[PDB]
């Protein structure tokens, strides 16, 4: 046990001397009360300390002891359904421990608990040879989620004793024997924030992923292990947006990181998100949900490795072979508490207030997330997916982090105000939104339910797209003056923007709509474009197309309520709209 | 406590003590002179033996060989109490106004603590502050931090008087408080809030931090903190509605600038420094409702925009860390509008949280974005009229003129000693709507127009 | 000490309007004993006029012209025009009334950033014996510049358009000195001094 | 050879190592760290006994008493040889498509020597791009610099890769090769210049320069 010496104490620099054994990014108590701090220069035995905490009360001649390890964070049975902060400290556990509704400082708590009693059921074999990954048993530590316990990385050996029982983190449950000898493990193990956990190999992520919202899945999906952008404006409906994909979405577990926020906007988060029912178990959505959340008034270094404590968390279950999910609200805050940090070492600024290396920490970020084949003999795959929120201060998406994220990622949910002001729910706009997927999602459509959904798409969004350029004549020159063909097209937008475009997330059957009900909904919006297009050069006004045809237009209307077990009513709806238009031209 | 002799260095408003122990950082000194003058310190730096302490009062008039240094042992502190209400103290606690000093219950360091995230509570309850634009179009809820963003020479120290005055909670077992922080203003500013908190009774259920302009630069950044430690005192310990007011606000960044330029430190956008953003949320932030604690605490910082300009920094940060703002143009002071507040560019990021039925009418809602949108056409054919003259305005357009010319003069404007209720308000805000025809009110559904428009 | 104000018993409301007999500040734009006003004066614009009717026609006891580095020029002929003013009611001179502070441009640097000081400061001693004294600042501006020179000097950090950062303490530091108070002693008189600065 | 564990202080990227000789600016070194992890820096400065280096992976984790650092003696070099045509390599040229290193004929610095002014010749020849704007109402040249300006989601990437499939000389008298630079991109977005390289075969008459964005800003650099 070695301690060092304080010798300088000036603001959030604290200096100590006996630091020989102690290295660069570790982890650090100063003082008698063992504020958190990290070494960031460090020259003979004595180091150069960024602190964390309050230095306040803090002098010369205080002990500082090393932990001996970069910022980690603690991965074994315990993690799921907690709420850390960005250094993961469990907010449940720190707050009755403390007995007070306020974060003191040197209170030191580990982020598991290392005294509850999991039953570790073991699945390996005694004197099977074992690499990192391999996994060697599990825990079923939530209703939702079964917990894999994997060999951790660095260990290499042949198994020696393994047994079924009931363990806390820190019983041994497995001994290896490894070249150098012997070694035991526990459920538990750590791993540095900074660093990307080992993975076998890297896949381009070519399924999409089913979030059930019409908007998103149809024509700017993501992809199990792509990344999507999602700029926040009040009053836009983030908030809904960001449950119906946590809950939806069909991967294992969810990641929420709260990187900075008001108050009363993580408090948003941390009554909300518990209340969120997993659709298949009908449990809590927090059996499958590790929660992050910081404020302004947190340290600034727990609001700057929020999103790499996070994503390291995504990454321990992805190697277990899950599919998770990482959202970070929000990314702006995040790098504005970067930019503080700059400044506490005296940085060079770069471009806009923001230091020069923003881009990479962004980069460093998203090319950690993305489908990947996982260590362990197994071969088994993985993925995360990010769906990051950007809240530019005035609205401005030409802001350094949103341009340096769109850089990166390839999809934009871009959330308009005043599509929110219409009740235009979900209020995505349909021409500023795009995915760079849409060409690959649209091949494995395709080929999945054996249709030409591609060519769907785009159509859809050419019809969205000449409304636009219609509106604009129309300011000018009125509704009345358009040809049938205009007036059609006018219509048939009007039918995707309110029939398919707009769903509500509180509707029982609306709030989730499957691949197959998203295909019907939209083949029949499309099949009475192309059946009344077809009439109207027949000769038919566009006035009688819609006089005969109310009662079908309705039933189309309400063809997003029709449950699952009943497509067959939107599947009926192409044969009877055929039939109604060559019965209104032979009229 | 011993005394320290050895003072080897007075390098301006700093000041190097050396052969000492023991000395930890931001704990207070006292300067003892040649003369015996007394002066109060604060330690920026000790390394070793060696101590860097900076002087309140100044470094005029001090010899270093003929003069002592004494460690108190302690930071900062505020000695909490009860009887703190009623009461007018100076910038770091002392009683300021010629009354007996007070027995403290405890010592509290002005920085405080982070709130737990998960023992913070939601915004529930609405604040009745008895003015139309900040009771109906934008609410004030229990745990908001609802600024007020002025101009140089508006009357935003009336309205914060006014607030401090007419502020309740529409529930009977609560005791409601006010913590009035002045932030380097000048006397006439400091007599007109003293006298007028005396002269309305106002001083009964407020505390006030006066801190004058002359006033040295720390006491001014302690300010904040100072009453902040006295706002979180009687609500989560004593358990009481807290309302906090600052004022002003631009000056305690152009303190911040003030204190970086001294300490030679590094500037950020126009100057200021680059941790403006976190030390304003360090106050904006120790605010809101704890679970299983009655009391709350809510924050109306007043600050002044520099130029009248939006986009600088100490009213952009401002509204990265609110929920809100109230606006207060010169344009709407011109026509001796009061208060002078502009309900385009206001909001309340919160609102929808303390208006319906319970915390409300029904009619809450619905009449404020009815208000809201004529009064948007109103101003923007006032605004089409001196373009092409009063000719193109079409009959609804000098209707919605109307109404826009009634809005200000007879709603927004009330003046700053009329408590309006929130029924009163209301019920005024459905006779402004009487003027536009009923088939203007689109939003406002059927059943409401039937039961409240006259 | 001239960067340090006097001692008194309290500072009072400034509520009493200074009869200045200019009809358009008098009526809507008022300067009460021991207020502040603030003049721009350009060029052609006969500011040189306006600064004598209000320290003529003015119910102050004591005038403290102050000159923080102005042009010599100009400073020549304030030097001129300023003993030949009347007084209404005796018929002397106004130097009987009347202490004058003049520094050039080329002048010292602390001298121009002192000047400020040392008039307030005289009007202070003025007001402690009860007398209501009114003290004309031209240029405010050149002031300033004074210490932007200085701050140079010094190597401190540039605030906005090269000024100090503590350019507003500095002027808070003025103009907080003067006003309606009541001066020490144990009989309570009252003195006033009211600013004016270009 | 000489293994050095005489460091005297580690402030952010850079390292200062004491008691030393015989070391030249921009050096490149080798940094054994204490955990048999291995890092190789470059020399910013050299005076006296001194050194001072900067780590190209980053500083974490460094203890300046049980690390070492190892001189290796030359700047940053290139193992060129015609066995390159049709492998991918990474921003420091090391062999990155999972296939067997091949022997070089000889190391060149990365910095490259200035052509002679008079020795140089002027462009002669146009390119045939396939192309129509490219090819028409612009014309490339044997030897020309003829940069694309793009922006941000553009298919520049697209673009990048169908001209280096449909390069040629008419007549081809002599061989065409492409050297192909990827300079901090996206995962995905370098998968697709593998994939498409491979698929079209426009690989086998190419050499591949393969630099991610999660990648050293050094390797950015030389890539």
């Amino acid at each position: 046990m070695q301690i060092g010496k304080i010798i300088k104490v000036s603001g959030p620099l604290v200096m100590a001397e006996n630091m020989s054994e102690a290295s660069i990014q570790d982890m650090c108590l100063v003082g008698d009360l063992g504020v958190i701090g990290e070494i960031i220069e460090m020259r003979q035995d004595v180091a150069s300390i960024q602190v964390y905490e309050e230095t306040s009360g803090i002098g010369p001649g205080e002990p500082v002891r090393s932990t001996g390890e970069a910022l980690s964070v603690e991965l074994g049975p315990g993690i799921i359904s907690q709420m850390f902060d960005g250094i993961q400290r469990p907010l449940d556990t720190f707050m009755e421990v403390t007995q007070s509704n306020f974060l003191g400082r040197g209170v030191q708590l580990p982020a598991l608990d290392h005294e509850k009693q999991w039953w570790f059921e073991a699945t390996i074999e005694e004197g099977t040879e074992v690499s990192a990954g391999d996994i060697i048993g599990y825990v079923d530590e939530t209703k939702i989620i079964q917990h894999k316990i994997m060999v951790p990385n660095g260990i290499k050996g042949t198994v020696q004793k393994i047994e079924s029982g009931s363990f806390t983190i820190d019983d041994p449950i497995c001994v290896i024997e490894t070249e150098q000898g012997l070694k035991e493990l526990t459920m538990m193990q750590k791993w540095p924030v900074r660093r990307g956990r080992p993975i076998k190999q890297k896949l381009n992520p070519d399924v999409p992923m089913i979030t059930g919202q019409r908007v998103i899945d149809t024509f700017f999906p993501v992809t199990k292990g792509g990344a999507a952008a999602v700029p926040g404006p009040f009053g836009a409906g983030k908030t809904v947006v960001q449950h119906q994909i946590a809950k939806w979405s069909d991967v294992d577990l969810v990641v929420y990181v709260g990187c900075g926020e008001r108050g009363n906007e993580m408090t948003d988060v941390v009554n909300e998100f518990p209340e969120l029912i997993d659709p298949n178990t009908g449990e809590s959505l927090m059996e499958r949900t590790v929660l992050i959340a910081n404020t302004s008034n947190m340290p600034v270094a727990a609001r700057e490795a929020s999103i790499y404590t996070g994503i390291t968390i995504a990454e321990y279950f992805r190697d277990m072979g899950y599919d998770v999910a990482i959202m970070a609200d929000s990314t702006s805050r995040w790098a504005e508490a970067l930019r503080e940090m700059s400044g506490r070492l005296e940085e060079m600024p770069g471009d806009e207030g923001y230091p020069a290396y923003l881009g990479s920490r962004l980069a460093e970020y998203y090319e950690r997330s993305g489908r990947v084949i996982a260590l362990g003999s197994d071969q088994r795959e993985g993925s995360i997916t990010a769906i990051s929120a950007v809240s530019p201060s005035g609205g401005d998406i030409s802001e350094p982090v949103t341009q340096n994220t769109l850089r990166v990622v390839k999809v934009f949910w871009g959330l308009d105000s005043s599509l929110a002001q219409k009740r235009h729910f979900p209020s995505i706009n349909w021409i500023q939104s795009y995915s760079l997927y849409s060409t690959e999602v649209g091949r494995y459509m395709d080929q999945i339910l054996q249709q030409d959904w591609s060519d769907m798409v785009t159509e859809g969004m050419r019809i969205l797209q000449e409304e636009e350029q219609l509106n604009e004549i129309v300011r000018l020159v009125g509704i009345d003056s358009l040809s049938d063909n205009d007036r059609l097209t006018l219509e048939v937008a009007k039918s995707i923007r309110e029939d398919y475009l707009q769903q509500n997330a509180f509707d029982d059957v609306d709030t989730f709509t499957s691949r197959e009900k998203q295909f019907n909904m939209l083949k029949v919006i499309l099949t009475f474009g192309k059946e009344a297009r077809k009439a109207l050069s027949l000769g038919a006004y566009f006035n009688e197309i819609m006089e005969g045809t109310v009662a079908v237009r309705e039933r189309i209307s309400r063809s997003k309520y029709i449950p699952e077990e009943e497509l067959a009513k939107i599947s009926s709806i192409n044969e009877e709209i055929k039939e109604t238009i060559q019965l209104i031209v032979s009229e | 406590i011993k005394e320290y002799r050895t003072i080897k260095e007075v390098v301006g408003p700093l000041m190097a003590v050396e052969k000492v122990s023991g000395v930890k950082y931001e704990e207070l000194i006292e300067v003892r002179m040649q003369n015996g003058e007394i002066r109060r310190g604060q330690v920026l730096e000790v390394q070793e033996d060696k101590a860097m302490v900076q002087i309140f009062e100044g470094t005029s008039g001090i010899n270093y060989k003929n003069s002592s240094v004494r460690f108190l042992g302690h930071p900062l502190q505020l000695g909490v109490s009860e009887d703190m209400i009623g009461r007018v103290f100076d910038g770091l606690g002392r009683p300021k106004d010629n009354g007996p000093e007070i027995l403290p219950e405890k010592y509290l360091d002005i920085n405080g603590e982070v709130i737990n995230p998960i023992a913070r509570d939601y915004p529930d309850e609405f604040i009745q502050t008895g003015i139309s634009a900040i009771d109906h179009l934008n609410t004030l809820v229990r745990g908001q931090k609802l600024p007020v963003f002025s101009g140089s020479g508006l009357p935003h120290k009336e309205l914060a008087a006014q607030i401090a005055r007419q502020a309740t909670v529409l529930d009977s077992s609560d005791d409601f408080a006010v913590v009035f922080a002045a932030i380097g203003i000048t006397f006439e500013e400091a007599e007109f809030f003293m006298e007028d908190f005396r002269q309305t009774g106002a001083i009964d259920r407020s505390v006030m931090f006066m801190n004058l302009a002359n006033d040295p630069a720390i006491e001014r950044i302690a300010t904040p903190r100072m009453a902040l430690t006295a706002a979180e005192y009687l609500a989560y310990e004593k358990g009481m509605h807290v309302l906090v007011i600052m004022t002003d606000m631009t000056n305690y960044a152009e303190a911040l600038r003030e204190i970086s330029a001294a300490r030679r430190e590094v500037p950020g956008r126009r100057g200021y420094p680059g941790y403006l953003y976190t030390n304003l949320a360090t106050l904006f932030e120790r605010a809101g409702r704890i679970r299983g604690l009655k009391g709350s605490v809510t924050q109306i910082p007043i600050l002044t925009m520099p130029e009248d300009d939006k986009t600088h920094p100490i009213p952009d940060l401002t509204g990265y860390i609110t929920e809100g703002q109230i606006i207060l143009t010169r344009e709407l002071y011109k026509s001796g509008i009061q208060p002078p507040i502009d309900v385009l560019p206001s909001l309340s990021r919160l609102k929808d949280k303390g208006t319906g039925a319970g915390k409300t009418r029904e009619d809450h809602a619905a009449t404020m974005n009815q208000l809201f949108a004529a009064y948007a056409q109103g101003k923007q054919a006032k605004e089409l009229a001196v373009v092409l003259g009063e000719s193109a305005l079409s009959d609804i357009d000098k209707i919605y003129a109307k109404f826009a010319e009634r809005f200000e003069n007879e709603y927004v404007n009330q003046g700053f000693y009329t408590n309006r209720t929130i029924t009163e308000t209301l019920d005024l805000g459905w006779e402004l709507l009487a003027m536009l025809p009923r088939t203007e009110l689109k939003r406002i559904k059927d059943d409401l127009l039937d039961k409240y428009l006259p």
